[PDB]
RNA sequence: GUUGACCUCGGAUCAGGUAGGAGGACCCGCUGAACUUAAGCAUAUCAAUAAGCGGAGGAAAAGAAACCAACAGGGAUUGCCCUAGUAACGGCGAGUGAAGCGGCAACAGCUCAAAUUUGAAAGCUGGCUUCGGCCCGCGUUGUAAUUUGGAGAGGAUGCUU
RNA sequence: AAAGCUCCUUCGACGAGUCGAGUAGUUUGGGAAUGCUGCUCAAAAUGGGAGGUAAAUUUCUUCUAAAGCUAAAUACCGGCC
């Protein structure tokens, strides 16, 4: 029933909801369990970082396409441009994704530079310590200060473009001919009439001869 | 038994120093196997074909 | 090879050469037991495509099923309910006839593991299938990494749960917007959408 | 490099400008092409196996002149307008070859 | 005529093996209600729930796109937060109700069929064994190596492992 | 003996009573019909599926079905602590 001025209620409590109720009294306990696992995992990968290298990628809709984030893995064309064989890459801490493509030059150039920055900071220990190979670090450079995150050392430096800048006066540009508002109205109008105008031109030319 | 004898002769030749193809010659046999023979027909290498009924 | 030609010829089920063969064989079966063993596959190309090999530990069985709908078994025709579910006749079974064949063969040979099955024949009263099975205790099977994954105890009676090719189809395990309700398990998904989760700092 | 975008939303080739590039095709995109082996085999099987009952009925309608009947019959059998049209073209090619060779 | 094969089907307290029952809180399927709400009641709701039947494990299931999208494009599966009591369904009544994008926890990839080893079935179960192999058998109606679309095969070329 | 990389004229096999269509029942938020199953019909080679309003004509985008394996983050106090 209803008796006063109310908002019409819709509470979905007509099933046996009390059989499926999940409280979380183990929130602090599960946090301790996760930290112990991370600490154990880091110790197993002794000098290596605890992560993999990811590429930079742009979000997909008209909302969010102004921002960039990290993706799944590097493409096969990016790896070839840097000069890293595809079989070697996943064994030195680099992720690979075989189903992403480079439709532009902007994304390709950004990720190629990312790979060769990483390759310059890499230290390779030989498979057998008494017989080093010419592609390994010659062990005088094996001692340095290292990083073990790879998500803070190679993160997204700036996800958004700068929101403000300054130019000298008299260098400001001139507007479009009729004005910005009129340009938008004209672009919309042309799209709504592309089919009508093409048909009119076609029947005119056919009836011409 | 013939193959085991042939491999022994070849192994002895290698140990002595000579390679194979100096002790064994080119073989001639009858071909068989359904997939093997169908391919020989398409490449036009067979001379005569006999089919079970 | 020769199995390429067989795959093409098996598509022409309405030709003269193929119609004759199907008619003759459908009579030969139906003179035998409902479930019986076959000495070799009658469709060599189709069985090889599904995983059959010609070595010790692979066996073939043949079976036929009743080929119709499902009548609701109730005393006479009374259901004792509301009018919306008092139909008896035109109802259908949610699994395939191909599935029922695999289950009955699995009970006959309960020391083996069911791999796959395929269609061989049909008529007005029966459909006919051939089922592929593997011996998990044979030495030549446990030796091969391409197949010994089936010797592990998590694959006991796959066909009773829906882990074969025909079971996956009836469960609805495909990607995309059409398979929204069944993609990861229908009953699991329903439970997730109907759970009330309360955190400490609400 | 198909076309260059205008640089504004709400247009005919709207969108942000970017230097597009052409890609070599992935091997996954070859699915529908023909090959020498698959043509040779399908040719031999058709000679051995022959025609189907519904195919023979369409053959007679086509060489008898009727075409709306042949198209309307094929759609009822095969199911869709697109498949029916392709079938009638193939059978018409068989008719032409048979009466042209000898 | 004799003798010797092949194919299919059988016997044996033949040699060696394997399944059933229990448990079922959680997991994978099948089958399937009514009380109740609608201030009556038949579509609806309760509910794709209770009861009934079959099958597993320490987790199970799912899983490396015949996906999402319409962007300057994302990129196997699972779970939390948000999307959202929203698009939509409904005697359009009572009532019901998802998904893409976004942040995070955790991250890992692969193997078959379809090709002639054809200058050599290169493959495998079992028995006996100084231990090195030998013998029958399976198998050409196809057992190994090679290839899986991200490719690859076939040619050049000279460095590396 | 086996393995990786750089280039190339030419080749480049890819799962059928399956997909798809009609009709009946059930189910879903899925609406000229979201999935499943029964019956009837039944394919193709740049072919095929999808692109949330039925149909014809012309374009475009994106994947590659009808064979298979696989740890972690998730559930549970039934069993032993
Ligand atoms: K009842
Ligand atoms: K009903
Ligand atoms: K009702
Ligand atoms: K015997
Ligand atoms: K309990
Ligand atoms: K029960
Ligand atoms: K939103
Ligand atoms: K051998
Ligand atoms: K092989
Ligand atoms: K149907
Ligand atoms: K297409
Ligand atoms: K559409
Ligand atoms: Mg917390
Ligand atoms: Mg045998
Ligand atoms: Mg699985
Ligand atoms: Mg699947
Ligand atoms: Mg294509
Ligand atoms: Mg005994
Ligand atoms: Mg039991
Ligand atoms: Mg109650
Ligand atoms: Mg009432
Ligand atoms: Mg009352
Ligand atoms: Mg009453
Ligand atoms: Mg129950
Ligand atoms: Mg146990
Ligand atoms: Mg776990
Ligand atoms: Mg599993
Ligand atoms: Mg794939
Ligand atoms: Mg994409
Ligand atoms: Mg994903
Ligand atoms: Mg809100
Ligand atoms: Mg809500
Ligand atoms: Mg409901
Ligand atoms: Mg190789
Ligand atoms: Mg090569
Ligand atoms: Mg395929
Ligand atoms: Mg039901
Ligand atoms: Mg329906």
């Amino acid at each position: 029933a209803i008796k006063h001025n109310q908002q019409i209620p819709n509470n979905h409590f007509r099933k046996h909801w009390q059989r499926r109720v999940r409280c979380h009294f183990d929130q602090p306990g599960k946090k301790v369990t996760r930290r112990l696992a991370r600490r154990a995992k880091a110790a197993a990968l002794a000098p290596r970082p605890v992560d993999k290298l990811r590429p930079i990628v742009r979000c997909p809709t008209v909302k969010y396409n102004r921002r960039t984030r990290l993706g799944r893995g590097f493409t096969l064309e990016e790896l070839k441009a840097a000069g890293i064989p595809r079989l070697l890459a996943p064994t030195i801490g680099i992720a690979v994704d075989h189903r992403r493509k480079n439709l532009s030059e902007e994304s390709l150039a950004a990720n190629v530079q990312r790979l060769k920055d990483y390759k310059a900071r890499l230290i390779l220990f030989p498979r057998k310590s008494n017989k080093p190979k010419k592609a390994d670090t010659p062990k005088d450079q094996q001692t340095a200060e290292t990083t073990t995150s790879l998500r803070t050392s190679f993160g997204v430096e700036q996800p958004l473009a700068p929101g403000f800048t300054e130019i000298s006066k008299s260098e400001i540009p001139a507007g479009i001919e009729g004005g910005a508002y009129r340009a938008l109205r004209k672009a919309r109008s042309d799209a709504r009439l592309v089919g009508v105008r093409e048909k009119r031109a076609k029947e005119k030319a056919e009836a011409e001869a | 038994q013939e193959k085991k004898e042939r491999l022994l002769r070849e192994a002895t030749a290698i140990k002595e120093g000579k390679k194979k193809e100096d002790v064994s010659k080119k073989p001639y046999t009858v071909k068989y196997g359904l997939n093997h023979v169908v391919g020989l027909i398409e490449n036009k290498k067979a001379s005569l074909v006999l089919i079970a009924n | 090879g020769a199995l390429k030609y067989l795959e093409e010829l098996s598509k022409k089920k309405q030709s003269d050469v193929v119609r004759f063969l199907l008619r003759v064989r459908c009579w030969e079966y139906r003179q035998l037991n409902v479930i019986h063993r076959a000495s070799r596959p009658s469709r060599p190309d189709k069985a090889r495509r599904l995983g059959y090999k010609a070595k010790q530990g692979y066996v073939i069985y043949r079976v036929r099923v009743r080929r119709g709908g499902r009548k609701r078994p109730v005393p006479k025709g009374a259901t004792y309910g509301k009018p919306t579910n008092q139909g008896v006749n035109q109802l259908k079974y949610q699994r395939s006839l191909r599935a029922t064949a695999e289950e009955r063969v699995g009970r006959r040979c309960s020391n083996l593991r069911v791999l796959n099955s395929y269609w061989v024949n049909q008529d007005s009263t029966y459909k006919y299938y051939e089922v592929i099975l593997v011996d998990p205790n044979h030495k030549a099977i446990r030796r091969d990494p391409r197949i010994n994954w089936i010797c592990n105890p998590v694959h006991k009676h796959r066909e009773c749960r829906g882990l074969t090719s025909t079971g996956k189809k009836s469960r609805g395990l495909n990607k995309g917007h059409r398979f929204n309700k069944t993609r990861a398990g229908r009953r699991k998904t329903w439970k997730r959408h109907n759970t009330l989760s309360l955190w400490r700092y609400r | 490099a198909p076309v260059e975008r205008t640089g504004l939303i709400r247009g005919l080739n709207k969108g942000h400008k970017t230097t597009r590039r052409v890609l070599k095709e992935r091997p996954s995109r070859r699915k529908g092409a023909q090959s020498k082996r698959t043509q040779f085999v399908r040719s031999l099987i058709r000679e051995v196996a022959g025609l189907a009952p519904y195919e023979r009925r369409v053959i007679e309608l086509l060489r008898n002149g009727k075409d709306k009947r042949a198209r309307k019959f094929s759609k009822k059998k095969l199911g869709t307008f697109g498949r029916a049209k392709r079938k009638c073209e193939e059978l018409q090619r068989i008719i032409a070859e048979s009466r042209r060779a000898h």
